[PDB]
């Protein structure tokens, strides 16, 4: 895969750059980020809104025929006909996905994670691939897929961040002279980054979730205005979405919903919790772990059967169908098989089955379907004590956890977050019902407070961030000293995750082979120097040269580098393979400055479409005045986590490495940080 | 001779506030008296509106009620207003709280005589069935007037009476449809379970 | 006809009545017995009364407090207890509700006796005379049992409601007050502390 | 002002002792230090506010049972005299204590601390001493009625704990303690210093990613994720210490209503909802506030020039302090004594009813302003009913108090400036409030308890200019996430609005010093320096094999007293002076296991003693296992932009300039870099 440069070449035509704008960018950069967590914000609203009405119409034929026949029989039509809906939305929301573009697929964070990593895989910012998923979550959720739609904003926050920090749109094939300054890659990578902050803050509310989420990839210098920037983005990005659903939903000036989900808020002092139950969440936190290890293995033998078996796209599209079809069948077993009811009170179910119950109670399964997962979630965590049958959850849990495990790996735009975290509430409110049957209902055992330590366990368990989740968890629930049990929760769960299987991101990075990079060394390897690491043939550049020896280095045929060093063998430079492809199209053997090496930034022209072999390719070539000067440069004997540091820390991706005397042996390309 | 509203009050005032104390303490008499019958909108909606009409003249303002911190005109009438507004009594009144509406009282008619109903067939042979009509109208006036309500909970008195209709018609009689319904829900449950098995299948050996 | 489905029990009916026959009684002794506050010395026993009959029948209490939607019953005895909570009457009630505490009875009575002064001492320069030896042990008294209530943790509504009268009787509408003017002997001080620092930085300044 | 070295050695010695713990034990021993960094600064600040509150509460019923004894008698005056000496008593024992014994524990301890995170060891900062009289002295002082803060101090007092603790060390006392062992370089007091301040922040004003993002503010690293989740787990210990210690003292312990010092409430009551339209007025109100702040640290620049050329004897600025004592009791009972109005108890407001001339059942209303801890004067700012103060007393109150504030800072007393910035802001914004509610009738949108809190924003930030820990405190002391979007709006106008007129109170009393201080960027607007400006061209360079009489001569010329020196001309790495005495004090010749360098490891031993003879001045000492093998070695060629970013982000205090030749030409410190 594709390498992604942040040090800038710092070439001479950049100094003189410098000295033309040094006679006021930095003031374009917010408005740029405002208007980043501007469009996330109406995009998160957009998807809301038809979620919302997509899915109130399709339930309001289900329960006005299940209601038809149940005085009557023959409920077998109503079952085909709530098989048929949901076959038919994540028909047409699938099909989408595995002909069209098959980069969409799941939710953006494995993609987004390797971008802010440096990975470019090779779909991650394009207006189809937007519009894929804009669309796919939309017609996914609503296709009754047991998922969860605040995942996949992280990937809409980094596409509409990438697009529109550039004045150009390469899917129209139109330009503008707008922003020509900011085609450079060092600020493209950055502008992703309060893309996917904003998209964050925008998914759950939790603002510093998204700076502290955006801060742990691209684990670079602390680059303090961006990071201020970013911060900027992400009020703004919330309060957006804020304001456009308290329009919407009437009430203007009560800005009510801060996120997608909205957990409430909890001052209501039954979930308040002392000393004496801290070791009962440190046990919360294993089960958590336990289950996430059963949840990630069970899903990773499941793509191990998919990737060999099922690569072709219509089958995966049959897949993606037979799936919502089975879905809805094993909810309505479990809806025409369950034998309790319980009358509503208020807004609870908002579409009640009155199925086989006794006229004013209603199915108590059908509460638990037939919803957005976003209210279950929220009712779990606020439900008052003595409101819930356990065996009810214990059946809706136990099939749940195989529904959110089996629907993972298809090819739909979905989250994991709603399904991870209602699974949580759903097996956590289990042992507050069971305390409060050991305790005599004492006021400690309150199961409102024991959901929200199962959802946090559950989350940790399956997918192993903390930092960027003990922030939302502190800011989403707006109780600041619930942080602390979230914190040993979270540390609990990571650690009794880690010694069975690696995080789902993780896992589904490494399954399709991304020269990805961790925190720091793979355990230790101080020993292991750079003697070990850097590749020993070297393809060196002179500043004395002739041209077609550039013919010849650009023109190998089995390597494609893009990092090409310069010497005289003293090392003078580092020279890539964009900026020489560029120096062979223009006559060079003076007008060449920085615009015209941002003529169409990605995917410049390849070597085969350029024809100067006869006139060319038989004088020399003066790359002295395009070269970057001052590459980073280690000697062999640098102990690898003093070259890994300066290697991750700063976006890196030609550390040149030079002995003793100044001669050139070996480059560090990423890929020998990844395979230890 | 002392200035006034300092020792005692003004007997100006007392009068209004006796016979606000005549009629509030009645107010009270309806809503404990008609309780557990709840019949409790259609009993004191004149005796509601009528403390209302003393609030207004009690409206000495500033020597009754603005003049002590426990003010017990004001949370009386308060604890009025709370009483009022979760029986939702208006749907009781037509339109100015003049009289009652023509459709609950068409309900509580029918209400009487699904109750006759009940009275008349009676073990529970001939009262499930040959009983059924009474129970589905009243339910559908039931579900029409509450559907009716959302576009404008209900009146305590028709609800009440529709959870008396409700829990009679539920136990005490279990006058339950049995719906022989299994067998095809069945087949078709087992007939799409065993579909994904079946395409893991043929995913498989098409190899 | 089946229990409690359309009407009341005739071991309920009673159960049911007594306790309206005194409610009223109690919400009437309120606002009759309410502004010139005589409370918390006039309506306990009432008020006991009514817990009384709350207790008998909450020991078919089930048929009549969980068995409606709007507890009639239940929120009627609560507000009740607001309002005895928020009043706090036990402050001014001896051992167990039964008669009047032992010093408010007296406070009660140098409030009348105080009123008595104002009254018979009836341009006010000889009101201020004749009554501050009064007033003074008045406020006393009121203080001290105001500390003694901070000792043991608003006060009794029907004592602080007097001495509420009390002062804005005495302060205001007389205007009795002494001016002591000792002004000039805090300037006397207050501008020479304010005085050292000048002479403390251009001390040093020179030095 | 000498640098300390946060980078790592990495010789031989290094490589040894990286073994025989990877052939993992280190690591929980960095959790449970961290754990009891937290444990400890909860512990102290609950020692700080049980005491506060118990003097003060005995000191001002002392007074208030004094006044209304000599109120009709006519012994006013002879009650200013005793509580203009009560003052004056606290403030002479708080003083003296701190002006002979450790004059560093002067005014807050956030500049050295800030200074320290920098890289720059201010001599007496962190030893016991310092933390005992900086705490002594802040009790003293704020039971002293001076108009200061107790959570300033919170931030040296958690530093000062981590730093101790970490060593299993005293040295004040000529103890051992051989426990840790290993967490005795600069690199590790640096990042647990790290840790206790972000539990002092968090502490004091209980956010803490407040913390966590302060902490990562200063410090300008590159990113560290297992650091930065240790120092959010030491902020979380040890606000849930705080909290757990408070609650337990008043005898609850079942609701953990007390995370921080100072405690704001709740801000959701839908009276204190904000609307779109009233963006621009919060832009006015960070207009205001960024001006107020430039007049409170102007006026403070030009006292405390004063202070610095004239009062500079130890027993001379201690009778000024005495003063400030005495006009604040002064002035304080002027303006009780004269206040017209009376207003009633609402129900426990004001916790010490003073009356002075009211009529006998209302109490007096400027003696709530003062006679309480300005902490509870805040939360009264905030949360009242409209139409609950007088503009002429709670403005008479802001225009005595801003002033009084801004007296009270440079004296040789330990005090803060946030929560009477806090005063001042909460003062001034309230009145804006009550000018909305005249200006616009009864409109609920100008609910002056929304504007009390951002006036209390726009003057923090107008004061001490810092922004993105500041707002991360403001949106989580609030407990309410969707005002940090107004308050962020707050802090951006009234930093950008300070800083066209002034540098700022923190960075201010740090430039006043001469301490070099690096800033987060290079002052950009200087062009392209390359490093053959910035650097020193005349070096004293050693050898590998060299006859120790060049040793002595450049470790003993007291006219170029350096530290660290390169060895070669080629380079071979860089030794420092640090640990080149100890290669002679126990004569390491031709003719250790990295525990000579640490066990003698703070207060190094000048090199004056050692006495070596005439006959070792021909003898061979070579040092190639002790050098650094990888310096940090920039080019020539390099511009500053670049130099900057590896000195500041990487913990450096050396910087070795070398060219194509690798000759070694100049030498990057941070006094040779901070001067631009
Ligand atoms: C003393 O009397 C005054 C009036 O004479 C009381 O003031 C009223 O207090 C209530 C609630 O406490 C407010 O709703 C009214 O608006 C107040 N009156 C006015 C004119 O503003 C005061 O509360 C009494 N104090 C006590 C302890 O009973
Ligand atoms: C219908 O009647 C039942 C009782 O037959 C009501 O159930 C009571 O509900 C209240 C609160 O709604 C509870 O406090 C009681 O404990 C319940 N008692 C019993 C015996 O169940 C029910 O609420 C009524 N519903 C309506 C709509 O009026
Ligand atoms: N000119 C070169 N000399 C030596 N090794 C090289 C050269 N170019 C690339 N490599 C090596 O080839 C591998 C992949 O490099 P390449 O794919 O060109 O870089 P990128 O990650 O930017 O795409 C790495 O191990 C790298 O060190
Ligand atoms: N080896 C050296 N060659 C030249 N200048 C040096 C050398 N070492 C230190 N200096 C200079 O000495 C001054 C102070 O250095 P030093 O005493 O080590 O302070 P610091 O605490 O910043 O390291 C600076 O101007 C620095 O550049
Ligand atoms: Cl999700
Ligand atoms: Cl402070
Ligand atoms: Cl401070």
């Amino acid at each position: 895969y594709e390498s992604l440069d942040y040090d800038n070449s710092e070439n001479q035509l950049f100094l003189e750059e410098e000295r033309r704008i040094n006679h006021t960018v930095e003031i374009k950069r917010w408005v740029i980020c405002a208007l980043i967590g501007i469009l996330t914000g109406l995009v998160a609203c957009f998807i809301d809104i038809v979620v919302e009405n997509l899915a109130g119409l399709k339930y309001r034929v289900i329960k006005g025929n299940i209601d038809k026949f149940t005085e009557k029989g023959g409920l077998s039509f109503s079952l085909l006909l709530w098989a048929t809906l949901n076959a038919a939305f994540v028909l047409v929301g699938s099909v989408i996905v595995a002909f069209i573009e098959p980069v969409a697929a799941g939710s953006g964070i494995p993609q987004i994670k390797c971008f802010l990593n440096g990975v470019k895989i090779p779909h991650v910012v394009r207006l189809k691939t937007l519009v894929i998923k804009v669309s796919g979550v939309i017609l996914s959720v609503v296709g009754g897929l047991a998922v969860g739609k605040e995942g996949p904003m992280i990937h809409s926050g980094s596409v509409i961040a990438a697009g529109i920090s550039q004045g150009r749109s390469t899917s129209l094939k139109r330009d503008f002279k707008i922003f020509e300054y900011f085609r450079r890659d060092t600020e493209k990578r950055d502008f992703v980054s309060a893309g996917a902050a904003a998209g964050v803050s925008a998914a759950f509310g939790a603002p510093v979730g998204g700076v502290l989420f955006s801060l742990e990839e691209g684990a670079s210098f602390w680059n303090q205005f961006l990071t201020w920037r970013i911060f900027f983005a992400s009020m703004i990005s919330t309060f957006t979405l804020n304001f456009v659903l308290s329009i919407y939903h009437g009430n203007m000036w009560d800005l009510s919903s801060p996120g997608l989900i909205n957990f409430g808020r909890f001052d209501s002092e039954k979930m308040a919790y002392t000393i004496h139950e801290i070791p009962v969440f440190i046990a919360m936190g294993v089960v958590g772990g336990v289950l996430g290890a059963v949840f990630n293995a069970l899903n990773y033998w499941l793509t191990m059967f998919r990737i060999r078996y099922i690569h072709r796209p219509c089958l995966q599209v049959i897949e993606a169908v037979l799936v919502a079809a089975v879905t809805a069948t094993v909810a309505f077993v479990l809806i025409y098989s369950s034998r309790d009811c319980q009358p509503l009170q208020g807004g609870s179910m908002s579409y009640p089955l009155q199925l086989f119950c006794a006229d004013g109670e209603y199915n108590s399964m059908a509460a638990a379907f037939f919803n957005t997962p976003e209210k279950s979630v929220v009712s779990l965590f606020h439900d008052p004590p003595g409101s819930y049958n356990p065996l009810t959850l214990g059946l809706f849990t136990l099939v749940y956890f195989f529904l959110a495990c089996w629907t993972y790996g298809l090819t739909v735009s979905a989250g994991v977050f709603i399904p991870s975290l209602l699974i949580g509430a759903a097996w956590g409110r289990l042992f507050g019902i069971s305390l409060s049957y050991l305790t005599g209902a004492a006021i400690w055992a309150d199961p409102g407070k024991y959901a929200l330590m199962g959802a946090a366990a559950q989350l940790g368990g399956i997918v192993r961030m903390t930092l960027s989740l003990t922030v939302i968890m502190m800011e989403a629930t707006s109780n600041v000293t619930y942080g602390f049990p979230i914190m040993l929760v979270l540390m609990t769960a990571k650690i009794v995750g880690d010694v069975f299987i690696e995080g789902l991101y993780d896992m589904h990075i490494q399954l399709q082979s991304v020269p990805f990079l961790h925190w720091e060394a793979p355990v230790t390897s101080h020993s292991l120097t750079a003697r070990e690491v850097m590749s020993t043939p070297v393809t060196c550049l002179r500043r004395r040269e002739k041209v077609g020896v550039i013919v010849d280095v650009l023109s190998d045929t089995a390597s494609n580098h893009n990092g090409f060093p310069v010497v005289e063998a003293r090392l003078q430079g580092l020279i890539l393979r964009s900026q020489l492809i560029v120096l062979l199209k223009h006559k060079v053997f003076r007008r060449l400055r920085l615009k015209d090496f941002r003529d169409a930034y990605p995917r410049f022209p390849p070597i085969q479409s350029i024809h100067v072999s006869q006139d060319e390719r038989e004088c020399t070539m003066d790359l002295s005045e395009f070269m970057n000067p001052s590459p980073y440069t280690v000697p062999q004997e640098a102990s690898l986590p003093r070259v890994f540091k300066l290697f991750r820390a700063l976006g890196l991706r030609h550390l040149v490495v030079v002995d003793n005397r100044n001669q050139v042996v070996g480059l560090v390309t990423r890929k020998d940080l990844a395979r230890y | 001779s002392l200035p006034p509203d300092l020792p005692d009050l003004d007997p100006e005032c007392r009068e209004l506030l006796l016979d606000f104390a005549n009629s509030s303490a009645e107010l009270t008499g309806c809503l404990v008296r008609s309780a557990r019958p709840v019949r409790l909108c259609q009993t004191c909606y004149p005796l509601f509106q009528q403390v209302v009409s003393k609030m207004d003249n009690i409206s000495c303002a500033r020597s009754l009620l603005m003049a002590d911190r426990m003010q017990i005109v004001v949370i009386l009438s308060e604890f009025f207003n709370t009483t009022w507004q979760e029986a939702n009594c208006a749907n009781c009144l037509t339109n100015n709280s003049e009289e009652l509406s023509n459709s609950t009282v068409y309900f509580l008619n029918l209400f009487n005589h699904t109750l006759t109903c009940f009275e008349h067939n009676l073990n529970y042979s001939e009262v499930c069935k040959n009983c059924r009509e009474a129970y589905k109208t009243l339910s559908s006036l039931y579900s029409e007037m509450q559907k009716m309500n959302e576009l404008e909970h209900l009146c305590i008195d028709v609800e009440d009476a529709m959870n008396i209709t409700r829990k009679l018609w539920s136990r005490t009689f279990n006058c339950s449809v049995p719906c022989s319904d299994t067998v095809p829900v069945i087949a078709v449950s087992v007939f799409i379970l065993f579909l994904p098995v079946v395409f893991y299948l043929s995913s498989f050996l098409h190899s």
